[PDB]
């Protein structure tokens, strides 16, 4: 915790696209998304216990 | 020395995937013969037998999940359907549209059957009560209470005043609608019943269980009169017939027995499906028999009078 | 016993072993699905096999064979070829009419629902399966009640259960009827530094949404609130994402440092690839926006080595490519490897596209339409919308 | 000077862990040699004989659980593969590069044989049926199916129009490759098989026993000619030798017993192998004998023409 600020450009090119990751199931396995936002993985809390 | 059993119509596919209940309406005055289907998808296909062939009528849908009851009345074009979408719309069957909706988790509804009037479509609850609610009249007007386990059957004796109730790990439960005093509790099978039914005129309920037995119980009293034991795997449903000699039965082996309570013996057995049988039921008159099963399929037999 | 000692790679092994001595039994191939199912789930192919198999070879282990291999399916992601009847929503809603008793059924019904809804957003459709969170977690409580004792095994169901209904309530959309659940638990029993975070959770959704400037006060309160309840990998990678929002990048990084060293020590592989690939795209896209400051691209270059260290995820070569060509644009080296990313296959569809967006984009920049028509071409032999519609809007300007 | 069959080598850690499945080929003339080994830890290691010892070729993998068979092609340089998780693979012995991987479902496949002129992969399945896979080409050609039991252990034969299928009950069932015709079914034992052997020249099949009897058998008629009674505990495999003189056995009572079929006895007896051997197999000729036991020892005897 050392800056507390940081200033950025949001559009910063209109051709290039934002990166989304969102990602499927305890293996590794990741996607991408178009639409800016949070990361929104899957299974937050994890496997249930079963 | 049996009469002449067959099969009229088989239908390839009806759903995309299992179906999992089925009931049969002469609702209407004319021979009118509708068969809706359940399965595991939302479909709830409205079937109509006419002359010699199922014909799709309906597609209607609703539902997100799986559907695991649905029902058929006599008295009114109206029906009925739960899954585990935690909703028990009931539809219209002449317009294909919803009529309501009510909100009810595996805590307030599992199995559907409706009121020998049809006005009153009690189901099975998950803490061992049975609720009755109110068609076009809104919602739980009452409970029946047994102190119990999950409870998974419901049926009504065609008289009225006989309300029965099967439950995980065996027990019965016996109540009379009209002061809603619970008569008796027989103690059955020990494993989950999942199927129960009356006889014409209310003097016979026959059970099935998970363990492939058929208990013959005798009303107004607690009277067995035999175990039915032919199947060689779970049974999943038990339809009785119109007239008070026979009942139909489904296993999950893959067979559609037919029993006759005279003699307590099998008189045909049906060896047509490929996967688990998941619904049986008469018609009308009794003389043919639909099935429905997890394979995709739909039987129509025929059972001459 | 092997697991007493903590090998965890041997059980699954024994287990294996027992079985193919044995090959009947359906009750052994159960097992051995249950315990690939707890221990080593990167075998999530072979539990779901397994599974399958003991099914099969009987009716009445139904219950717990169905369940194992929903669980390992659910593992697994969406690896299948978008086949119906045998997604994992189908085989755990087949469980569930098995036996209606055990309260797991219910809690896979949950997870099932969720990642439903993930898929559907990837393929970008629609949400479906909205409101049944709160049903599912009523039956998974009265299911519960009904277990003898396996005291600590049902309180972990519970407490699951619990927090992934909060979580449903919060993605769907309706905010009051979680904050309502957390309100009326919080007042059944004392605190418990748990729920608190999802407290904190539902209250900082509606801000943070919308750009704003936060008080020192809550933030400080945040990260103490993450501070009680510590050791849980998820919680700090949410506080991550929290200072990335409001925009304190280091910060983060320190966040996500701290979970990877957490998940490190706790022996788990999924969380620490998480870590390090959410690192990894946090300074990419703060190197975006061409700053200054030029350390960010040394932690996209370890990050993403360290995670082809353990394993081969796509998404951490396209993350080097994307800082090559951002970083020296350059000419052969960028062209080469987003070429050789969008060209050998299994790849997954989004980064081929997003690397034949960039080499299209890098391919234009130094003119060569021959390629650039191999592009077009290897588009349509594809579905695609966005490279050949952009490419045409500026191929003549 | 007498040369007697001796231990030559011992390779001390092949595996981390138990091997189960081991397949010797003299596919190439030149120095090859090929040995392949499946040892439960989803690796399938290629190793070559090059003048006196074993050098490791290399380890290739991909696999979910415990390799259960492996097989080598004596026509075309190729492998393949069996685990439990019945996914099936083939590899290039030249840059370990898994040319194809047949899927297939829960119950397809439990262990392998090639075609002579390696071209079917004859296969077992968990509920009887033996179905086929084209080899390289097609998936699936046909499936030969019977009634029965779990089929453990699956033979072939050498020439052709045989195709021998051992199962858990311990009954054999042979089928002529040719059409698909049960040729005759030989009741066998009251326990499994584990292993099926033909002869070369198959005139003579030999069946291995979990109850420790080895029981020999002729192609023409079910007449049970034989009957081998020195392993005190169950026997795993059996292998024979280019001319019909004798055959390796490999008991799970940790003892390896080479039988002749002229006398019908134990010739010589092996004591190595602390742990059970699951693993048998003749070099091009008579000559070298290879054991694969549960401990991680890869064990090469010598047994002279």
């Amino acid at each position: 915790m050392m800056e507390t600020e940081r200033l950025v450009l949001p559009p910063p090119d209109p051709l290039d696209l934002p990166l989304r990751a969102v990602e499927l199931g305890c293996t590794g396995h990741w996607e991408l998304l178009n639409l800016p936002g949070a990361p929104e993985s899957s299974l937050p809390h994890g496997l249930p216990p079963c | 020395m049996t009469n002449q059993y067959g099969i009229l119509f088989k239908q390839e596919q009806a759903h995309d995937d299992a179906i999992w209940s089925v009931a049969w309406g002469t609702n209407k005055k004319e021979n009118s013969e509708t068969v809706v289907t359940g399965s595991l998808d939302d479909l709830v296909k409205v079937w109509k037998w006419r002359d010699e062939r199922l014909d799709l009528q309906w597609s209607l849908e609703g539902h997100q999940l799986g559907v695991v009851s649905v029902d058929i009345s006599h008295t009114l074009p109206i029906a009925a359907s739960s899954s585990l979408d935690a909703h028990i719309r009931l539809w219209d069957l002449e317009n294909g549209k919803q009529i309501k909706s009510i909100d009810a988790g595996p805590v307030d509804a599992w199995t559907l059957a409706f009121s020998p009037d049809s006005q009153y479509l009690a189901t099975g609850t998950h803490v061992g009560k049975v609720n009755i609610f109110g068609v076009e009249s809104g919602k739980k007007e009452y409970s029946l209470d047994t102190r119990g386990k999950f409870i998974l059957s419901i049926a009504y004796s065609p008289d009225g005043k006989y309300l029965a109730s099967g439950a995980i790990d065996g027990i019965i439960n016996i109540f009379d609608i009209a002061t809603g005093k619970l008569l008796h509790t027989l103690e059955g099978h020990a494993m989950p019943i999942r199927s129960l039914t009356f006889s014409p005129d209310s003097q016979l309920l026959v059970t099935a269980s998970d363990d492939g037995y058929i208990k013959i119980y005798d009303v107004q009293h607690a009277n067995l009169a035999g175990t039915l034991s032919g199947h060689a795997s779970w049974v999943l449903n038990v339809a009785f017939c119109p007239d008070d000699t026979h009942f139909v039965s489904s296993s999950s082996d893959k067979s559609v027995k037919v029993w006759d309570v005279g003699t307590r013996t099998c008189v045909h057995t049906f060896f047509d499906h490929q996967d688990q049988v998941w619904g049986v039921k008469y018609n009308g008159n009794g003389s043919k028999i639909v099935s429905v099963g997890d394979d995709q399929e739909i039987h129509i037999y025929d059972c001459p009078i | 016993i092997y697991a007493l000692q903590g090998r965890s790679v041997a059980v699954q092994k024994q287990i294996s072993k027992a079985v193919h001595s044995n090959p009947g039994d359906p009750a052994l191939w159960s097992l051995l699905s249950r315990v690939v199912a707890q221990y080593a789930q990167r075998n999530a192919k072979g539990g779901v096999v397994a599974g399958n198999v003991a099914h099969i070879l009987d009716s009445n282990h139904g219950k717990k064979a169905l369940l194992y291999t929903a669980v390992n399916q659910l593992a697994m992601g969406s690896s299948s070829a978008e086949d119906e009847k045998n997604t994992a929503l189908k085989t755990i809603q087949k469980a569930a009419l098995l036996s209606p008793g055990d309260p797991a059924i219910w809690a896979g019904l949950m997870a099932a629902c969720h990642a439903d809804d993930k898929l559907a957003l990837v393929n970008n459709t629609q949400p479906k399966r909205i409101d049944l969170y709160l049903a599912l977690l009523s039956a998974v409580s009265a299911s519960i009640k009904d277990e003898k004792f396996f005291e600590n095994y049902n309180q972990s169901l519970e407490k699951w259960s619990l927090s992934q209904a909060v979580t449903g309530l919060i993605d769907t959309g309706r905010i009051s009827e979680a904050e309502t659940l957390c309100t009326k638990n919080l007042k059944s029993n004392p605190d418990q530094p748990a729920v608190i975070l999802l407290l904190r959770q539902v209250q900082c959704k509606p801000l943070l949404e919308s750009q704003k400037p936060l008080p020192d006060a809550v933030l400080e309160e945040l990260q103490k609130t993450v501070m009680s309840n510590s050791t849980s990998v998820p919680a700090w990678q949410w506080l991550a994402h929290v200072y990335q929002s409001q925009g304190m990048m280091r910060a983060a990084e320190m966040c996500y440092r701290k979970s990877l060293q957490l998940a490190s020590q706790r022996g788990s592989w999924s969380g620490k690839l998480s870590s390090l690939l959410r690192l990894a795209l946090l300074a990419l896209k703060v190197c975006m926006a061409n700053i200054s400051n030029d350390h960010w691209p040394s932690l996209v270059q370890e990050a993403t080595t360290e995670a082809l260290k353990l394993c081969f995820c796509p998404l951490a070569v396209l993350l080097q490519a994307l800082l090559q060509f951002k970083r020296k644009m350059g000419a052969r080296e960028t062209r080469r490897l987003l070429e050789r990313v969008v060209y050998q296959p299994g790849y997954p569809k989004s980064i081929a596209s997003t690397a034949r967006w960039y080499l299209l984009r890098h391919l234009y920049a130094k003119d060569d339409y021959e390629l650039i028509d191999v592009l077009v071409n290897n588009a349509k032999t594809h579905g695609d919308t966005r490279a050949l519609e952009l490419n045409q809007r500026l191929s003549s300007q």
